[PDB]
RNA sequence: AUAGGUUUGGUCCUAGCCUUUCUAUUAGCUCUUAGUAAGAUUACACAUGCAAGCAUCCCCGUUCCAGUGAGUUCACCCUCUAAAUCA
């Protein structure tokens, strides 16, 4: 578990790093600020012109236990439980 | 037992004594319930104090008697509000008793309701899409002849004194089951003073 | 999907109504009344009290 | 991960996505698609991505999907007067062939916008009873009236003991 | 022909909506309220361009100005005056026509008075009813206490004031009496501590305008312009002092003498307004730094 | 409540009615009263009915309705 | 369900905690219990007065005139109240029982200036 | 005449379709026959008792 | 589940069983006293009180309500069309 947590927290990909791997403004949006396009980061380097496509149907690998929640499925009587502060 | 901040509530959390047991950490920060297991229990104890005795590990407010949870106390109730979402934490989350929670959620909304302490107020949408002020309800409605001569609206609403022969002509059906002939009914009534 | 017929109910349905007409209560029956109790000795159910006289 | 190639084709998010809604006439729609040439690369990928959101919004419409029948990719739809509609998508993709039907048998936004507020009706604000159908169950929920007997309880006069202790 | 202007004539809101402003950050200020996990795009600089423009077009929706109305009077009209029931009941009788497609101002809220007098209910009372069995989101049954003096000046003092008139359009409608007692009384704390910068680039940017110019005070707001370097501005308020007030000497003399620009400021800074020399002060650091710029 | 399997109480066998003593004033003004009230009423809703069958005319086969059914099947062609 | 007889009605269902009622106006059946099954609601009445002083009675006007135009019976507290709004026409048993107590104050007043005369 | 409520919302009514026309909105109580209460009704429609008196 | 304890001489991986949380019933020990909500284990027997009458005779009601959960895809939709209510 410990070799694990610093293993991903290692490879965390900061917006600037991708701002210049992308080469494209990234930009924020909050639903606590409506449509404001905070924009967190940008290539520093040229920028680009061309739109990435946006693919219709985006082929990702969801998992279950996500979906599961989002659509109000899972009812464990131990998830978000009252919890001391921490 | 008395605090000299009774009056003057704000006073404490201003003075050193709260600067140097606090600082600037709200002062449940080191609360912490004790619990068999390792999910606590989620309703946190009822009191800290029964008839003016306290228990082992009192909640942070029944632990310090200077801590008043007043609505004027606006310090110590921001520090029981969330400074990211505004909203009041569960007792389990910082570990007041079941009284001093409510307490504190009363003096939470008093300050509210006073302007005292800050909260999101979001920006609401006309009730009407339309205004205008053409129907009857706003304009003027004609009044009924009845209303205009100040007669019951409807005729039969007024007593009408039954002829004689009519009057005579139950007293033989009911004879032997007769109360007293009432005459004309007061037209306001006579509720003794 | 098919249910048991209930016949036995059928049969003493018709029989009731076939033995009702056969054993029907004439008006000299229905209608008789008592002029000492004033109660209807078929039924034997007091008449109104308003209709007594 | 959920299993599957393209996943998110089984979440209801998706599901409840679909923009064709057909009109009460369309009954029965059949697919007649081709698995292999690239022309009808388009019809494929309908019956892969659509046909789900289509069968969704259109729970009784009977779908049926053919391969391989004939040499060219066709929808057809049986309408409940008799009508059938042959919808020929061969070279056209997957979108174009969404935003066809919607098109020719779906419901326009005023039809949609006018089922919508007959929802609205159902749930009067006013109405008491059960939060499953209300807002409020009691009108002792309202502000300012006469609150339950069981939070704050009720002045002895109101109370049907006392008021009998003093009837008595 | 010529009318007295009012406020939602085209002509005027167009100018209101100018001097009003379009600052996105404060209308899309970051809130206090249940936080969800931000989203993030790729965008291109011609699409961020229309990113932010369709966010413009929103904040305008946004800043839509409530219609400023005359206070409703009372309503006073009874229907029936039975004198069988006088005495026979000991309460009211606030009857509501709850109905889903009746408009609110187009309902009949009736009630019978233990008199026997079938009357009609008062506005104040209508809109307890209103909420009573069409709950609005935010609006309350009782007045909260907060619209008192005592609380009012609190607010006032944690410059809440934008705060203020969100919680009065919510609780009072548009018209009502307590409604127009908070928006003026609102507008004066603003003019004795001069905040008013407060409320630019919100929704109440005209309804403040509106009410100072009918009392003829534009000299605070009219300085606060030319100080923040905002003269077109300050143009416009004063045109529209002009045609709000055309039988004035002011303003006639504008007209005849065709003043614009400086000249427009002064005539009017030196005759009618009640700080010509802090106007002309104004003005006359302002010619400071136009002088620099002119080096 | 009983059925009618279920016998009469002995107790309440003897049980005669009593007839509730009639008022001649009372009872004439009432009966005049009811008179006139039933009829308002039977008149109020037979209004109300004749409105309930024209609001399903209408619908069913009213113009408006015909109209939009010829504008929905002039665009279906 | 289908009862072996009956009519829609517009009745008052009793809700409220003990010593505290409050009815609903519904359109159920002439054979539905009080507080089961029913139609429609058609407003509610509090029968105990508000902060205010008065009597909450909402009344779903515009559906009462369908249900009514359908065949719907009224009961006689329901037939009251709308009396009392002006919907229908005053009851005639409501005027009479005010006589009756008019006529009994009547009496009172002859009694009650007895007293305050002898003390 | 109308009840009180209703003879104001007809009105209204009138007023906000454009009808100007001031005449007393009333009823046709005439062709309600109001018939006595006492009049015979259709034995045909009346039932029978059972052979069994219960 | 934010998890924890438990295989072994020990370590990993699997794995079951338990623990911590929230209800309801029953018991033990306690149980000052105010409102409100609920309250046979049993479709097994009952003391034998009380719950269907009202109405100028007919008619109408007593088939509803209130119970129980023994049996159990006859409860919801559609098509036809009864019986009621709409004088
Ligand atoms: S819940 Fe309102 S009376 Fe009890």
């Amino acid at each position: 578990l410990t070799q694990g947590l610093f293993r991903g927290l290692s490879r965390q990909e900061t917006h600037q790093q991708l701002a210049d791997k992308k080469g494209l403004h990234v930009v924020e949006i909050r639903e606590e600020c409506g449509p404001l396009p905070i924009v967190v980061a940008s290539p520093r380097g040229p920028l680009r012109k061309d739109p990435e496509p946006e693919d219709e149907v985006p082929d990702v690998k969801l998992d279950w236990e996500d979906v599961k929640t989002a659509q109000g499925m899972k009812r464990s009587v131990w998830s978000n439980l009252k919890r001391a502060a921490t | 037992p008395i605090s000299p901040y009774k009056d003057e509530p704000w006073k404490y959390l201003e003075s050193e004594e709260y600067q140097e047991r606090y600082g600037s950490r709200p002062v449940w920060a080191d609360y912490r319930r004790n619990h068999k297991g390792g999910v606590p229990p989620q309703r946190t104890r009822k009191t800290c104090i029964r008839r003016n005795k306290v228990v082992g590990n009192p909640c942070p407010i029944c632990r310090d008697h200077k801590l008043h949870v007043d609505f004027r106390n606006v310090k110590l109730l921001e520090q029981f509000v969330c400074a990211h979402t505004g909203i009041i934490f569960y007792a389990p989350y910082t570990g007041v008793c079941v009284k001093q929670h409510k307490r504190l959620t009363q003096a939470i909304q008093k300050a509210r309701d006073h302007g005292l302490l800050i909260y999101h107020i979001p920006q609401v949408e006309p009730r009407d899409l339309d205004f205008s002020t053409s129907h009857g309800a706003v304009s003027a409605t004609p009044p009924a002849p009845t209303l205009v001569s100040g007669d019951p609206w409807y005729p039969w609403y007024n007593w009408k004194q039954p002829p004689e022969r009519e009057l005579s002509r139950l007293r033989r059906l009911y004879q032997g089951h007769l109360q007293e002939e009432s005459g004309p009914p007061p037209e306001s009534m006579p509720k003794m003073p | 999907k098919k249910v048991r017929p209930r016949l036995i109910a059928e049969l003493a349905r018709r029989v009731r109504a076939l033995r009702e007409q056969l054993n029907r209560p004439r008006d000299s029956q229905l209608y008789a009344v008592d002029y000492e109790t004033l109660t209807r000795p078929f039924s034997g159910r007091r008449l109104p009290v308003r209709a007594w006289a | 991960p959920m299993k599957g190639r393209f996943p998110i084709r089984r979440t209801l998010q998706y599901l409840s996505q679909g923009n064709v809604v057909f009109k009460d006439s369309v009954k029965v729609m059949t697919v007649n698609y081709n698995t292999h040439g690239e022309l009808g690369e388009g019809a494929r990928k309908f019956v892969f991505f659509n046909i789900p959101q289509i069968q969704y919004k259109n729970p009784w419409v009977q779908i049926m999907m053919f391969k391989n029948m004939t040499p060219s990719p066709f929808l057809r739809f049986y309408l409940d007067s008799g009508e059938q509609v042959l919808v020929d998508v061969e070279t056209k993709s997957n979108k174009e062939i969404m935003e066809h039907i919607r098109k020719i048998l779906g419901k326009n936004e005023e039809t949609l916008r006018e089922e919508e507020e007959e929802k609205k009706q159902l749930s009067h604000p006013a109405n008491f009873g059960p939060r499953k159908y209300c807002l409020r169950e009691c009108i002792c929920e309202v502000e300012g009236q006469v609150p339950c007997p069981s939070l704050v309880p009720l002045p002895k006069e109101m109370r049907g003991k006392y008021k009998a202790a003093l009837k008595a | 022909e010529t009318k007295k202007p009012t406020f939602m004539d085209e002509e005027v809101q167009s100018i209101l909506t100018k001097m009003t402003g379009l600052n996105l950050q404060k209308t899309f200020k970051p809130a206090i309220q249940e936080l969800k996990p931000p989203t993030y795009k790729l965008m291109t600089q011609a699409q961020l361009e229309e990113a932010t423009r369709q966010a413009v077009e929103a904040a305008k929706v946004r800043l839509k100005m409530p219609p400023v109305l005359e206070e409703r009077v009372p309503i006073n009209d009874v229907l029936a005056e039975d004198k069988i029931l006088e005495g026979t009941e000991t309460t009211k009788y606030v009857f509501t026509d709850i109905s889903y497609s009746i408009p609110h101002r187009e309902r009949f809220i009736v009630v019978r008075e233990p008199s026997g007098t079938l009357r009609k209910a008062s506005w104040e009372e209508r809109d307890r009813m209103i909420q009573v069995y069409f709950p609005k989101e935010g609006r309350k049954i009782l007045t909260p206490i907060i619209f008192k003096e005592e609380n009012l000046r609190t607010m006032y003092s944690q410059d809440r004031h934008v705060d203020v008139l969100n919680l009065c359009f919510a609780q009072f409608e548009p018209d009502s009496t307590e409604y127009i007692k908070v928006h003026h009384k609102t507008y004066e704390d603003i003019d004795k501590r001069g905040k008013y910068d407060l409320l630019r680039s919100t929704r109440y940017f005209g309804g403040m305008v509106w009410y100072f110019v009918n009392n003829k005070k534009i000299d605070g707001l009219l300085i606060d312009q030319i100080q923040r370097d905002l003269i077109d501005d300050a143009t416009n308020l004063v045109q529209l002092y002009h045609v709000l007030h055309p039988d004035g000497q002011s303003a006639q003399g504008a007209k005849d003498q065709a003043a614009e620009g400086i000249n427009l400021i002064k005539v009017f800074a030196k005759t009618e307004a009640q700080k010509g020399a802090y106007i002309e002060l104004t003005l006359q650091t302002y010619q400071e730094a136009l002088s620099r710029h002119s080096a | 409540r009983k059925t009618r399997h279920d016998p009469l109480a002995k107790s309440k066998i003897e049980r005669v009615n009593m007839p509730p003593a009639v008022d001649p004033a009372e009872f004439f003004v009432l009966m005049e009263r009811y008179q006139h009230y039933r009829q308002t009423v039977r008149a109020l809703r037979m209004e109300f009915v004749s409105e309930v069958q024209r609001k399903v005319h209408e619908a069913r086969a009213g113009v408006l309705a015909e109209r939009k059914a010829l504008k929905d099947a002039a665009e279906h062609r | 369900k289908a009862y072996r007889g009956g009519h829609l009605t517009i009745r008052l269902a009793l809700g409220g905690c003990t010593n505290r009622p409050f009815y609903r106006i519904v359109a159920a059946h002439n054979k539905c219990p009080r507080d089961g099954r029913f139609v429609e609601q058609l407003g509610s009445y509090d029968p105990l007065p508000n902060s205010h002083g008065e009597k909450l009675v909402a009344l779903n006007l515009d559906r009462i005139r369908h249900w009514i135009g359908c065949g719907a019976h009224l009961s006689k507290p329901m037939e009251k109240l709308l009396g009392l709004a002006g919907f229908f026409p005053l009851h005639p048993m409501m005027i009479t029982n005010a006589e009756r107590l008019r006529r009994k104050r009547a009496r009172e007043v002859l009694l009650a200036s007895q007293k305050t005369d002898a003390e | 005449p109308y009840p009180p409520l209703l003879r104001a919302m007809i009105i209204a009514e009138r007023q906000k379709n454009g009808d100007t026309s001031t005449e007393e909105p009333m009823l046709n109580v005439q062709r309600i026959r109001m018939e006595p209460w006492d009049y015979p009704a259709k034995q045909e429609d009346k039932g029978r008792a059972k052979g069994t008196p219960v």
